[PDB]
């Protein structure tokens, strides 16, 4: 959370969970264009097909682009990108991480910019 | 949470693979057992994106099997303790929730959920609501939670979750 | 404890464990179910092949909720209130939806709550009209309820200070987020409300017009951008959102297209690669591997728990759409559309025209494919689950045969082991038991004769056999003939296996083998059916370890225990229970919880009150004072709670409540008390005596009620005292008796089926044995000792069988691989 518990994920990119969607599906047609998958696989699928604000390589990239440039955490980078929250104070109640480290009105900003994209 | 990292693994290939398709049958096994698998130090395990390199295969001595050192990049969901994550609530009971993060069976109990929540058994979607019924959690609710106890098992990873915070509830 | 307050209080048992409490109504209420009851249950046609009643459900509902009369004591003694047409199951139907009832108006009166509330709320600042109240309380199927507060969330869901009057964890739909951004109008400005709309479609007409606005809605547009929608086009797609979800949400849509659903809606269905190569014929899914446009009316009883079942797995992905594979998005686009052809018309009604299709497409397709699937499933739940009654109704629908005393013959494969058997008394305690271990054929004679031996010391009426493989056919002879030197039955042993591992029989039966306590209950099952299955089938786990169905592990559970436990309470109500039996033998202790009033609280409490006096049931009066036991339940008990009359009035062995023993005595009375106690006892001297219609007006007069059907069980009951009506004892026919021992069935016994075999031995064509061990006669028309050898393992199709010769003709021939 507001510290990293164990020592190993710092050096390991977050994704989206709709950038794992959109490449988990890429091994779905991968798969059957030509053995069958596991139960985690497919459940996952399932569970990151709901949560997918995102639908098209652009949006994603762009989302990513916007959120390595606000120079921010790489585990809030996700967090809330895949969150999608709506007012500032929200983000600030559901990570105790991000507060005191941004100023409000750029951040509302971002978020416009983010759901901008959608 | 949806990490894609690197780690590794090591593959008993037999000598009946020991054909052309040698390193096609080391990224099979890879592929078939690992994906899935739940290592409690590295959480679930959902897909192995790529392959860095297959290492240098040492023959057992006296055992005939190969075993391939792989590298490979895959993604990951780990439940960091107090972590809000976006549940999707199955099965309601006295005690409290179970509930499913996606892989990852989870528990809340009936007091770390409200109390002006309590528990409405015999209606058929058996759920916990309010005294004038303001908002429900039954089956198949976007519930968001607090993940604050993680307990492995050395098989799946079993979280236990709570709503005393603001922002944790039904979406 | 509980267990102290549903033994303390003076409702029947089982209305203190229903979830619900109980509770009484008011005439208007107890009106407002029972054309509500008699509609959702009782009228409506299933989507799946499978008037004046409404009085008579009104009269049900007087009994349980008013005057707290359950079911048993409803269908015997209250008849004339509830038939023809309430039959005892559907009385146990009306009872399952009062508890359906019963939640929608808790759910309802949650719900008035909550609208009148947000109203509190926003007169003290859209319009919540007295129509957002009227619908609410027009809601009739928990399914409206859900409409209803689905349209109440879109709108006024954002409102959380009704409750200052833990935040609220905001909405992920995009509609917060335009709405946000003041693009009300601009759905607004489309050119209809979407309550207008769903106007149009109830009424299939464009009755409501579309309110065209003079206008380009580029134009229009542009005065709506924002930081949050720039490109005016992204306005347009805000708006059409809206317009969609507030179509969606809109409750006289969502009805209207769900009747649709109903009627016409098709059923298609294609395999995952997984399922096109696990899906063969002996697979279940082969009669549906591949569908296209099956109505859903045309789906079979269980046809769609199978589907939906092979779907769990993931053999097949199906969906469920109301267009054919003319759609219903062309029928409906008319009712939001201006036939004039102006430009700026044009593109209000192209956004019009898009912005419906995705509530189709995005929103109403989704929600109520998935609705009527849960809807058909539980039409193919519930028909196993009366299929699974049906078979626990023919179980117990047969007469003890004609104290018995009955000796079982019990084997399993009976090498290694010996065949048991167990006799028991003519009260049900075991007697004596015996083994008969069945060259070594000629010692099969000298088991053959200690069977005589033993049977001329003590004498069974009959002796079942426990059908358990093939070999019980030819054992049947054995000891058939054992007696040509008394009846034989061949009885299975279904419930005999579970009461092997019962650890309860365990308990009665420590030091007796397997085989001798499955040896034990098949002399007990046709001593009276009901008595075992009451011991057996005593708890959850045992009930459903019997086998009622292959699909029976896909259905509710605790649903399936209900409609199992009603066909015991119905059984047992309409046998009776003798009680000072019970408490010597406890044996028959498990049937006493199946009379109403009665329960796992009372009839232990009953029972142990009793050991308390150490005394004997002479008279119903003894349980009501000297069992102290409150006049409200006993008016349930009593009138099926048997005392043996010749242990003193005689009318406490009748089927004839407490309360109407003076109404018998008048019976008897006119036959010409104390002296009219055995004159119709010991003959039905004449029947023509009794002025039965003469009686029903003087009943119009004094005892206030027609009690005319009454008085024909009491004139009946004088006649013979407990007449049991269930079926007498008939032998199996071969196509049991093929089933029984053959563990499986005509829907296994498929004509056509590639089967496993065994070639045995061949004594003109070839012969060969399944592992069923029935006789597989391969044709000669088919057939050569080098073409097909002995001892080997063939893959097999069958042309023809039967059931009485055990034939089970086999092929061989790669020429049947196809149909």
């Amino acid at each position: 959370s507001q510290l990293i518990f164990p020592k190993e994920f710092e050096t390991a990119e977050t994704l989206l969970n709709s950038e794992v969607h959109m490449l988990l599906e890429h091994r779905k047609q991968q798969n059957e264009s030509a053995q069958e998958l596991s139960e985690v696989f497919m459940k996952t699928l399932n569970y990151t097909a709901r949560f997918s604000r995102f639908k098209n390589r652009e949006t994603i990239a762009s989302v990513r682009s916007l959120l390595l440039q606000k120079k921010l955490h790489k585990f809030e980078l996700a967090c809330l990108a895949n969150l999608c929250p709506e007012t500032a104070e929200e983000s600030k109640a559901l990570i105790p991480s991000l507060e005191g480290r941004f100023e409000d009105e750029e951040l509302q900003q971002i978020l416009d910019d983010i759901q901008t994209k959608r | 949470m949806f990490y894609h990292i690197s780690l590794e693994h090591e593959i008993l290939l037999h000598p009946r693979y020991f054909g052309p398709n040698l390193l096609n049958t080391v990224k099979q096994k890879l592929f078939t057992e690992v994906e899935g698998t739940c290592t409690g130090k590295y959480g679930f395990v959902i897909a192995v994106t790529t392959i860095d390199n297959i290492g240098a295969g040492v023959i057992q001595p006296g055992r005939g099997f190969v075993l391939y050192p792989v590298k490979y990049k895959a993604i990951v969901f780990r439940p960091f303790k107090g972590e809000v994550v976006d549940a999707v609530v199955t099965q309601v009971n006295k005690v409290g929730l179970f509930t499913e993060i996606g892989p990852m069976s989870c528990f809340i109990s009936r007091h770390s959920i409200p109390s002006e929540m309590e528990f409405d058994p015999n209606s058929n979607p058996p759920c916990y609501k309010t005294m004038d019924e303001d908002i429900v959690i039954q089956q198949d609710d976007e519930i968001r939670l607090k993940i604050v106890g993680t307990r492995v098992d050395k098989n799946d990873i079993f979280a236990i979750g709570s709503l005393m915070d603001d922002y944790l509830g039904l979406v | 404890d509980q267990d102290n307050e549903i033994r303390a209080t003076d409702l029947p048992e089982r209305f203190q464990l229903r979830s619900i409490p109980v509770k009484g109504a008011e005439d208007d209420e107890l009106e407002e179910e029972a054309d509500w009851i008699y509609r959702n249950a009782f009228a409506t046609p299933t989507i799946s092949l499978q008037p004046s009643t409404i009085q008579k459900i009104k009269e049900a509902l007087g009994f349980m909720r008013n005057q707290h009369f359950e079911v048993p004591f409803i269908a015997f003694y209250r008849k004339e209130y509830v038939e023809p047409e309430l039959h005892i199951n559907d009385l146990w139907r009306v009872w399952q939806w009062d508890e359906k009832w019963t939640q929608l108006r808790i759910r309802k009166e949650n719900l008035t709550r909550l609208f009148e509330k947000m109203q509190a709320y926003q007169y003290e600042q859209r319009a919540l009209d007295t129509t957002d109240m009227e619908r609410l309380k027009d809601v009739q199927s928990m399914d409206e309820l859900k409409d209803v507060y689905n349209h109440f969330l879109l709108y006024y869901g954002r409102d959380i200070p009704k409750m200052q009057n833990l935040k609220q964890a905001s909405r992920r739909d995009m509609y917060t987020i335009c709405q946000s951004a003041g693009l009300d109008g601009l759905a607004k400005k489309f050119g209809l409300t979407p309550e207008q709309f769903g106007e149009n479609l109830r009424d299939s007409y464009q009755r409501h017009e579309t309110e065209q606005f003079p206008a380009e809605p580029l134009e229009l547009a542009k005065d709506y951008v924002c930081s949050q929608f720039p490109t005016p086009e992204a306005v347009l797609e805000g708006a059409r959102y809206m317009v969609a979800l507030q179509i969606a949400r809109e409750p006289l849509v969502r009805q209207v297209l769900r009747q649709t659903f109903q009627e016409r809606a098709k059923l298609n269905i294609t395999p995952t690669k997984k399922g096109r190569k696990d899906v063969d014929e002996a697979h279940y899914a082969y009669s549906f591997k591949y569908l296209k446009n099956k109505p859903v009316k045309e789906l079979r009883d269980d046809q769609f728990l199978k589907i939906c079942l092979a779907e769990d797995e993931g053999l097949l992905t199906t969906d469920i759409s109301i267009d054919l594979k003319q759609t219903y998005f062309e029928e409906i686009k008319q009712f939001y559309y201006r036939d004039e052809f102006s430009h700026q018309v044009q593109e209000w009604n192209r956004q019009r025209t898009m912005a419906i299709e995705r509530a189709l497409q995005q929103f109403l397709y989704v929600q109520m494919a998935k609705e009527l699937k849960n809807k058909l499933l539980a039409e193919a739940k519930e028909y196993v689950i009366k299929a699974c009654s049906r078979k626990l109704y023919n179980w117990l629908r047969v007469a003890p045969y004609r104290g018995i005393r009955v000796l079982g013959i019990a084997f399993s494969s009976a090498r290694d082991h010996p065949v048991f058997c167990a006799l028991v008394n003519g009260e049900g305690e075991v007697t004596d038991f015996l083994r008969l271990p069945h060259e070594e054929r000629e010692k099969k004679a000298q088991d053959i004769e200690t069977l005589k031996k033993f049977l001329l010391n003590k004498k069974p009426h009959v002796v079942t056999v426990a059908g358990e493989n093939r070999d019980a056919q030819m054992l049947i002879e054995d000891v058939k003939r054992i007696v040509h030197e008394i009846g034989v039955e061949l009885v299975d042993n279904e419930l005999a296996i579970l009461y092997m591992n019962s650890k309860k029989s365990e308990a009665e039966f420590r030091d007796y083998p397997p085989v001798l306590r499955q040896a034990v209950s098949l002399a007990r099952r046709i001593q009276d059916p009901l008595i075992e299955f009451a011991q057996v089938c005593s708890s959850d786990e045992d009930i459903l370890c019997l086998k009622f169905h292959p699909l029976q592990e896909h259905v509710v559970k605790e649903e399936l225990l209900n409609a199992l436990y009603c066909e015991f309470i119905n059984r047992v109500n309409e046998v009776g229970v003798d009680v000072n039996r019970a408490i010597a033998h406890p044996y028959s202790q498990a049937l006493i919880q199946y009379v109403c009033g009665l329960g796992p609280r009372k009839g232990t409490h009953l029972l142990k009150i009793l050991k308390q006096n150490n005394t004997r049931l002479e008279s119903r009066t003894q349980l009501v004072t000297m069992c102290h036991m409150g006049p409200k339940v006993f008016m349930n008990c009593a009138g099926f709670l048997k005392i043996d009359t010749a242990s003193i009035e005689v009318l406490d062995g009748s089927r004839v409540h407490p309360e109407t023993y003076e109404w018998a005595r008048k019976m008897a009375v006119d036959a010409l008390p104390a002296g009219a106690l055995e004159e119709i006892l010991e003959n039905p001297e004449r029947l023509k005596d009794l002025d039965l219609d003469a009686f029903a007006e003087e009943l119009e007069r004094q005892g206030y009620g027609d009690k005319h059907i009454t008085l024909y069980d009491i004139r009946a009951e004088l006649s013979c005292r407990y007449k049991d009506l269930r079926t007498a004892y008939r032998s199996p026919n071969t196509e049991e008796i093929f089933n029984m021992l053959t563990k499986e069935t005509p829907e296994t016994f498929y004509i056509g089926k590639l089967i496993i075999c065994n070639v045995t031995g061949i004594a003109i064509g070839v012969k060969t044995r399944l592992d069923n061990g029935v006789t597989g006669f391969i044709p000669t028309k088919f057939l050569p000792e080098e073409r097909v050898k002995v001892g080997m393992t063939v893959h097999c199709r069958i042309m023809k069988i039967d059931i009485e010769k055990f034939s089970a003709d086999l092929t061989c021939r790669t020429s049947d691989l196809m149909d």
